[PDB]
């Protein structure tokens, strides 16, 4: 009844908390792709999937 | 390459007002929590008097 | 950088412009080396 409604509200809140934690984990795990440029510098790659992840 | 040059020509009747006027022309005063500081207008370059 | 490095006669023809290009290329390379030293997205966002 009302206790079941409280339980499902808590379950949904925990599920969205886990989703937010997963997004935080993938962001603080994510690292830029660096590629050398004629031994002058390591240029940045991964523009397409970086922007795709940000938009998603 | 990253260092400006400013020419100052002293004379007999030279007072620190000349240095202050060069500072007013070539630099700005900005307030910081540490205190008032003075730096050249364009960043990343050292001014030479 | 490719044009100003590989192509010659730019220093003679456009001296002040190529000098500004080296002046800005040093700054970009320094910031790029900092980014390579700390390759995390949050870190490179949080640098000043």
């Amino acid at each position: 009844a009302i206790v079941k409604d409280v339980l499902l509200v808590a379950q949904g809140e925990m599920a969205l908390e886990e989703f937010l934690k997963q997004i935080r984990e993938v962001w603080n795990t994510y690292e830029l792709d660096l590629v050398n440029y004629q031994n002058k510098c390591r240029l940045i790659r991964g523009w397409d999937d970086l922007f795709n992840k940000v938009k998603e | 390459p990253d260092m400006e040059v400013v020419g100052l020509n002293f004379s007999s009747a030279t007072t620190p007002e000349l240095l202050l006027k060069t500072f007013d022309h070539y630099c700005e005063y900005r307030r910081t929590p540490n205190g008032v500081v003075l730096a050249p207008v364009q960043l990343g370059k050292w001014l030479v008097l | 950088e490719g044009i100003f490095t590989g192509s010659a006669d730019i220093k003679h023809l456009l001296p002040v412009e190529t000098q500004r290009f080296q002046s800005i290329s040093t700054e970009f390379l320094a910031l790029m080396k900092k980014v390579s030293k700390s390759p995390l997205v949050m870190d490179v966002l949080n640098i000043q």
